């Protein structure tokens, strides 16, 4: 059992900020569809796509209504008539009830809680993060970083195991576990993995070696991995548990800053229930 | 062993800066680098990413890996070598070279001037001296070493690309 939590930078963690909108209950529902189409070619509302325009909700005993977004309130979000906001005849109010206020999540949510918080006030785009065909293959992916940690473990070494891969294709670039020895100490399994998807790379090549690519690590990246990552630009990263010197999450989120030149997203909890049994990075 | 290496700082810059511009010359970033264990150098390194098309190696990624082969080649312990050596860089360390010295528990780094991009001795982030447990040592900085020169073969660079 296992769930993908983002890890964004700080700023986008907590709540979207609101911002004030008309709406109008359709007291008339089989003018629904007319009424959209009229109204959201006069408002368009370009810079909120993530916003379904009807409402529904449920009555205290199934009865469903529907109230229809208008428009963003102006500077002075006073009470507004159907009059003095929907302009005829581009639009035939016949259906509408009385305008009201109502709070938007000003843009989309990204975590769960957001999108809890988002839907409270408004439907709002995305339920779930990943379909089913994905958190297959996400699984199938990190199984693989798994089994890379364990054969480091039988073999005396870090249990530390990742896998890059290529999401155009679904194909698996690199996998490698964690390698460090009294000789090479930093040889941690990201360093590894970096190393072996550059070695089987082109010779017009640049040195961004993960442009594009998904890595799937078993626990987090320490800030030397980390910062390699950024380096080469990987594009998205996967990870099971945490580590207590992370730099994806926990002590840094060196993917989301704004004054490095590169940023990717990140998701820990792939199998956490496995991963947290294996060992932290460093 | 450690404070007779600073006696040659001069020297040792010197070497890194001429090792810089050579980089500066074939299309890197100019960082040049130098490890030196009881006043002598024991691995140089100036940055290959674009001549080997791998991001990680850095200048000093690159002078790690040649202590490294000189310890396994003279059969002496990593630890009782990089414990008393001091990194002499043209360019603040970045973030992911601050860590691996860190790893590598290298005490002392001369370094000319900061480096604003990706500096992780206290520009972007405070990784050699950051409160990291598990993250090898904190490591000390004596930094602006002949920076003025150093920070104008990193302009060059830039504005070349
Ligand atoms: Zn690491
Ligand atoms: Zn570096």
């Amino acid at each position: 059992q296992w769930q993908a939590l983002p890890v964004l930078s700080e700023q986008q963690s907590g709540a979207v900020e609101l911002i004030l909108a008309y709406a109008a209950p359709v007291l008339d529902k089989r003018q629904t569809s007319r009424l959209l189409r009229e109204v959201s070619a006069v408002y368009p509302l370009p810079a909120q796509p993530h916003l379904k325009r009807v409402r529904p909700s449920r009555s205290a005993g199934g009865a469903q209504s529907s109230d229809l977004l208008l428009c963003l309130a102006g500077p002075s979000a006073g009470p507004r008539s159907l009059a003095e906001l929907l302009p005829r005849p581009a639009v035939d109010p016949r259906g509408l009830g009385t305008p009201f206020l109502v709070p938007l999540p000003a843009r989309p949510p990204l975590t769960r809680s957001q999108f809890e918080e988002a839907r409270a006030h408004w439907p709002t785009s995305f339920g779930q993060l990943f379909s089913t065909q994905e958190r297959a293959a996400m699984q199938t992916h990190m199984e693989r970083a798994v089994c890379a940690a364990q054969r480091a473990a039988a073999q005396g070494l870090r249990a530390v195991g990742a896998v890059v891969v290529d999401p155009a294709s679904d194909r698996v670039l690199a996998t490698g576990h964690d390698c460090s020895s009294v000789a090479s100490p930093l040889l941690h399994a990201v360093m590894v993995c970096i190393d072996l998807v550059a070695q089987g790379q082109g010779e017009d090549s640049l040195p961004y070696v993960c442009t594009g690519y998904d890595l799937y690590v078993t626990r987090e990246p320490c800030v030397m991995c980390a910062m390699a990552l950024v380096h080469a630009r990987i594009q998205r990263v996967f990870y099971g548990a945490p580590s207590p010197d992370g730099a994806l999450g926990t002590l840094f989120r060196v993917h989301a800053r704004p004054d490095l030149n590169h940023r990717f997203q990140v998701f820990r909890g792939i199998l956490e229930d496995q991963c947290r049994q294996l060992d932290p990075d460093p | 062993p450690c404070v007779v290496s600073v006696q040659e700082t001069e020297k040792w810059m010197e070497e890194a800066m001429r090792m810089a511009k050579e980089a500066l010359e074939n299309i890197e970033v100019p960082v040049g680098c130098l490890m030196v264990y009881n006043n002598e150098v024991v691995g140089k390194g100036r940055n290959e990413v674009n001549q080997t098309k791998n991001a990680t190696r850095h200048a000093e990624m690159v002078a790690i890996d040649q202590v490294l082969d000189w310890c396994h080649q003279h059969g002496q312990s990593p630890s009782t070598v990089f414990e008393h050596t001091v990194l002499y860089v043209t360019v603040e360390p970045c973030i992911m070279c601050a860590a691996a010295l860190r790893l590598m528990k290298i005490p002392l780094v001369v370094y000319g001037c900061q480096n604003e991009r990706f500096g992780g001795c206290g520009s972007v982030l405070n990784i050699a001296s950051a409160d990291l447990p598990n993250t090898g040592r904190p490591f000390q900085c004596i930094p602006g070493y002949r920076a003025e020169e150093a920070v104008e073969l990193l302009k060059t660079f830039y504005k070349q690309e």
